[PDB]
């Protein structure tokens, strides 16, 4: 067959690339305004401080090398990079999101610590830094396996026949290649069970002792809403891009449901889980009141 | 009745011929002479070490008389002694009460006392056998909290008091040997002269007295602050002290004119002085304030020659060393910086 | 009931008052000529070379 | 290399054990509570010490509730400038202040005015709205709540509060003059004031105390967290 | 086609 | 204060014997410890050393590797652990008491000493080229001292040490670091001294002061002491 390049047309194609530029925009204001108080501050070198620090410089590591390769790898019919750029994007990415995620519980667990354990001894900057050093090791090999294996293989069934002279070039697709299925399925279920099932189900255990505890004024409604939005958030913003990993994994969809899922709700989805790391520092910026000085 | 209301106008009487005194002896002001003195430069002082250790604020610090070792009170119940050239922590002595306000060091090195609200000089020896610092003696006859202590020698010691009293202490005996009243507030400061034999004291009166320390009397009571006088400290000659107070105003008397020479202010001053010293030779004025930084003034200009700016929270503490080679300040925020030139 | 505190004021008053003074210019010569004296004597008004400062970084 | 000498080297082995020292004591100091106990000269406070638990100096009593170690320091007998030195109890977890509910008809040695209750609002004016508690909570204590009782039935409100139209029933005395106490803080928006009226049992009244320590360090930990 | 937006 | 050592004795060749002091009457925790031995009719060797909160152990070359040193701070004693003992591990062992900061006395105190007996290069030399001064009575006397290297340091500390050994006596400090007397000690005695030659002076000299002094260095951990110049009356 054939495919072109310019995918679709024009109107949808340019919505993507604004709505893609938007989030992008989004994080880096927000993630600038958040990291430069906290170098600017010697005396803002707090535990807190430092977890929201490491959340800032994660959401920074997902946006600049994860949405600009998924937008292009979406207006670009087919894998357009090579072998080295493949492996560095996946790995880059998927420590990044994970590194976010785990930030995200461990800000939560410094949190719950606070709050239902008053009298204990509070967190050194030492302990901070050995829990940042465990976020980022245990990011870094949950999804190595997925790293080690990415050779950019080719299809031969169509041709990119790029926009000018109708120049046939070879269909590139970044896909792993598991010798099988059931290490596939088994993979995609531990990487969905420790990075949507087991953070938010902590983080929703926590922050719901933190709001029995509370309710043990007029601002403390306002930190339970707080709380209760974050969960909200960390919930609905992930929770379609793992639905379609799982039903694109699992159960049996045909060729056409497949190709019209990929083309349309999967970057929907990429949205969502990008607008949820740009919104992060927003939220744990401008809402964390000892910022706001 | 009659009789209180005669010795009140006697009492006025002593007071206006004592000012038209001190007014015939004023010819010149100090401003006038010192006027075709060359100015010194920037004073360009720089951090050299940093002492970290105490977790509270510093209320206090005291330089040995080898400018060597130093002792520090911060509020944390610990009387840490510093090598302020390698910055190794000599002793650490923990107080029995916590709410320390004043610290010193013996000229001889033996001994270190410290005091505060507890109403209670305690003397502690360095020196002993055991190898650990021991309560050599708890002074107790102060009616309120301890304010200053300066030792005179290894058994005797000077105290300034919240009770509006200053008291000359007999350490081995534990007792007041002379009680120095005459002070209308609190004592908030008081320094030895250098021979040892006077002594002045800045009390909340906004006045400073100077007493004979043998004789147990006032000579003189120096004016001119509107607030309470936090800091004094004698000039290196030992003829004339500085006083620093809450209005914002460094002001230097001369014990023998008996009266001010001139006032160390500026407008964008605004916050207490918490405390002053003298440079080697007396030509700079150090003091500590409120607003975090202590300023370098022209003991004969009263010109800002510099700023000591490195501590984040109010400069309690200031010191120079006997010869003269660095000043330390202590600051609320638990940390002491010894403070150099360079050329 | 505080007249001896009036008496023993007026007679520390008069004890003040019996001081002899000198000018407030020989004050002021005395402090100057001091100053200068010991000038050059001073490592904080005049900063010694790095060499014999024993508070130097470098160590 | 080292350039050290091995008494160099010893001292300074010394100086970490120090310094190994004191960060105990401090993270040892940093788990206790610290509590400023203020208010008039007969105000009950010796009956609140001894329901809780040489010189005129302060006066510092420890005791362990449910394993949280209380310091609570006493300055009744300092005679001083009180701007002089309550600079100290910056960092205090909270302040007690003990009032007299039987006061309000009492006179002190200045017959002319000056009602005790009054000097006592007066002291806790300053206190509340002082520079440097400004985020130091108060559990205010209002003792004598039976001599309060039996002095109502003759003696009405309106001595110490002619602007007083209530009622002369114990209840609506001892809220009003609560009201009046509370409505003397000046930053609601940082520090709370906590009031309990003392019983004459003895272990309710740390209860009490305890409580309101927990909801101040709640309170402490989650600003230094960020949440408020 | 398209049918790859690989993991995030 | 006072330092008591135990568990001397006779021993067998290639043994092991288990060496003991108790401290009394001064903070034990807060000194630094050393092992100091001497041969019968020779002079001080030091044996070992263990800093103040057993950060910091150091042995001699002789006896690295089979003796072993221990302290239990709580309980106030220390420990020497000596293994695979040699014919030349006679001696008389003493404890010594040494604090280090700034202006410290170090090796002020000795323990009396427990005997042992078994029944078979870049180490600074500290010469004492004299061995024995006769010596009269309120006269002054100088001993003599060398060093292979300078003893003095770049932070102007001259570590070099005397001490005297009365007969039938533990050895006890008189001077250190070369110039500041010890406490206690009569204000007739003197040292000075510029890098590598050192001289110890006795003015007015009385009894009570004869005996062996020695000379130690204390620059680099591998201690060692002179031979030792005998005063006798």
């Amino acid at each position: 067959t054939y495919v072109n390049y310019y995918l679709h047309q024009p109107q949808v194609a340019a919505i993507f690339i604004i709505s893609y530029f938007l989030i992008f925009f989004l994080c880096m204001m927000g993630n600038t305004v958040v990291c430069f108080i906290v170098m600017r501050n010697k005396h803002m070198h707090t535990v807190t401080n430092l977890f929201i620090l490491n959340l800032a410089i994660s959401d920074l590591l997902v946006g600049i090398f994860c949405m600009p390769i998924t937008l292009l790898d979406n207006i670009i019919a087919g894998w357009p990079f090579g072998n080295t750029m493949c492996k560095i994007s996946g790995l880059v990415q998927g420590i990044s999101v994970a590194a976010s995620v785990f930030t995200l519980v461990a800000i939560a667990v410094d949190r719950f610590q606070c709050v239902v354990y008053p009298f204990k001894p509070k967190l050194t900057i030492k302990t901070a830094f050995v829990i940042i050093m465990i976020i980022w090791v245990l990011a870094i090999t949950i999804m190595s396996p997925s790293a080690v294996m990415l050779h950019v293989q080719e299809e031969k069934y169509y041709r990119v026949r790029l926009n000018s002279q109708n120049k046939t070039s070879p269909v590139y697709w970044c896909r792993e290649d598991w010798p099988n299925q059931e290490m596939r399925k088994i993979y995609t279920t531990v990487l969905f069970a420790n990075i949507y099932l087991a953070p938010l189900s902590l983080i929703v255990i926590m922050y719901g002792r933190i709001g029995i505890s509370l309710f043990r004024s007029r601002k403390k409604q306002k930190i339970i809403k707080m709380l209760l939005i974050v969960a909200l958030l960390f919930i609905l913003s992930w929770l379609p891009l793992w639905t379609l990993m799982m039903l694109s994994d699992y159960a049996d969809l045909s060729p056409n449901e497949l190709q019209i899922i990929n083309i349309y709700i999967y970057p929907f989805a990429h949205w969502l889980a990008f607008g949820n790391s740009s919104v992060n520092p927003i939220i744990y910026g401008f809402f964390n009141e000892n910022f706001r000085r | 009745q009659s009789e209180l209301d005669q010795l009140r106008q006697e009492a006025e009487q002593l007071k206006n011929q004592i000012r038209d005194a001190r007014k015939a002896c004023a010819d010149a002001t100090l401003s006038q002479i010192t006027n075709n003195i060359d100015p010194v430069g920037r004073i360009q002082m720089r951090t050299r070490r940093t002492l970290r250790g105490h977790l509270a604020k510093i209320y206090a610090m005291h330089w040995g008389t080898d400018s060597r070792l130093l002792v520090s009170a911060s509020q944390d119940g610990k009387l840490i002694i510093w090598d302020s050239y390698t910055t190794n922590k000599v002793h650490a002595i923990p107080l029995r009460s916590s709410w320390v306000m004043t610290c010193a060091y013996a000229p001889s090195g033996n001994y270190v006392a410290c005091g505060g609200l507890d109403n209670i000089c305690s003397i502690y020896n360095l020196k002993t056998r055991e190898g650990n610092v021991r309560v050599s003696r708890e002074l107790a006859g102060h009616t309120g909290y301890l304010s200053c202590c300066r030792f005179l020698d290894d058994n005797q010691i000077v105290t300034s008091s919240g009770d509006t009293t200053c008291a000359l202490w007999d350490i081995e005996t534990g007792q007041q040997t002379t009680t120095f009243t005459g002070h209308t507030g609190d004592v908030m400061s008081l320094s030895l002269a250098p021979d040892t034999r006077l002594f002045v004291s800045g009390a909340c009166d906004a006045s400073a007295k100077l007493w004979d320390v043998r004789e147990g009397m006032c000579r003189q009571t120096f004016t001119g602050h509107e607030s309470d006088i936090n800091a004094i400290c004698f000039f290196p000659n030992g003829n004339a002290f500085a006083t620093g107070s809450d209005d914002a105003t460094c002001r230097l008397f001369d014990l023998r004119a008996d009266q001010e020479l001139m006032t160390y202010s500026h407008d964008n001053i605004i916050c207490g002085i918490t405390s002053v010293s003298f440079s080697k030779s007396g030509r700079l004025l150090l003091a500590g304030y409120d607003d975090f930084n202590c300023n370098v003034w022209d003991a004969l200009k009263a010109d800002r020659a510099g700023v000591l700016a490195g501590h984040d929270n109010r400069v309690s503490c200031l010191g120079v060393t006997d010869d003269g080679m660095a000043v330390a300040t202590g600051s609320w925020d638990s940390f002491l910086k010894i403070w150099n030139g360079s050329s | 009931a505080s007249i001896a505190q009036a008496r023993k004021l007026v007679e520390q008053l008069k004890m003040e008052a019996n001081i002899d003074r000198i000018k407030v210019s020989k004050a002021a010569a005395d402090l100057m000529a001091y100053c200068e004296a010991h000038a050059k004597e001073d490592p904080l008004l005049t900063p010694v070379p790095a060499s014999e400062n024993p508070f130097r970084e470098k160590k | 290399g080292c350039t050290l000498s091995a008494e160099d080297k010893a001292a300074v082995e010394r100086s970490k054990m120090i310094d190994r020292n004191l960060r105990e004591d401090g993270e040892k100091a940093a788990r206790e509570v610290k509590l400023l106990l203020l208010g008039a000269g007969e105000s009950g406070k010796s009956t609140i010490v001894k329901q809780m638990k040489k010189t005129t100096g302060i006066v510092e009593t420890h005791f362990t509730f449910k394993d949280l170690h209380f310091k609570m320091f006493d300055v009744g007998a300092q005679r001083s400038e009180r701007k002089k030195w309550i600079h100290c109890f910056e960092g205090v977890t909270a302040i007690i202040f003990c009032v007299a509910l039987s006061d309000y008809d009492l006179v002190l040695a200045e017959d002319e005015e000056m009602n005790r209750m009054h000097e006592s609002m007066k002291l806790f004016d300053s206190i509340c709205n002082n520079k440097w508690f400004t985020d130091t909570s108060i559990i205010l204590f209002l003792n004598k709540k039976d001599l309060f009782e039996e002095k109502i039935k003759k003696s009405p409100l309106t001595i110490c509060y002619p602007e007083y139209a209530g009622s002369n029933t114990y209840e609506e005395a001892a809220a009003y003059i609560q009201c009046q106490f509370e409505d003397l803080n000046k930053r609601k928006d940082t520090k709370e004031i906590y009031t309990h009226f003392t019983c004459s049992t003895d272990t309710k009244n740390v209860q009490f105390v305890f409580d309101a320590v927990t909801d101040v360090i709640i309170k402490n930990n989650l600003k230094d967290c960020g949440l408020f | 086609f398209l049918f790859q937006p690989q993991r995030f | 204060v006072q330092l008591v050592e135990s568990g001397g004795g006779l021993v067998q060749p290639g043994g092991s014997r288990k060496l003991s002091c108790s401290a009394s009457g001064f903070a034990f925790s807060s000194f630094g410890m050393h092992w100091v031995r001497q041969a019968p009719e020779k002079g001080l060797e030091w044996v070992a050393y263990i800093s103040s909160g057993s950060g910091t152990i150091y042995y001699a070359d002789t006896v690295k590797g089979r003796f072993t040193i221990s302290r239990d701070d709580p309980k106030n004693t220390l420990f020497l652990q000596m293994t695979s003992l040699r014919s030349e591990d006679t001696a008389m062992y003493y404890c010594v008491r040494s604090i280090y900061y700034y202006g410290s006395s170090p090796f002020d105190f000795w323990g009396q000493g427990t005997t042992l007996t078994v029944s078979a290069s870049a180490d600074i030399v500290m010469t004492q080229a004299t061995s024995s001064v006769p010596v009269t009575p309120g006269e002054s006397v100088s001993i003599s001292c060398r060093s292979s290297k300078s003893l003095l340091h770049s932070n102007g500390n001259t570590y070099l040490y005397w001490f005297l050994q009365r007969p039938g006596q533990s050895p006890q400090l008189l001077i250190y670091r070369m110039s500041n007397l010890a406490s206690g000690v009569p204000d007739r005695f003197s040292g000075s001294g510029s890098g590598t030659a050192f001289t110890l002076t006795i003015s007015r000299l009385e009894a009570e002061d004869v005996g062996v002094y020695y000379c130690m260095q204390h620059l680099e951990y591998p201690l060692t002491f002179g031979a030792g110049t005998k005063l006798e009356l």
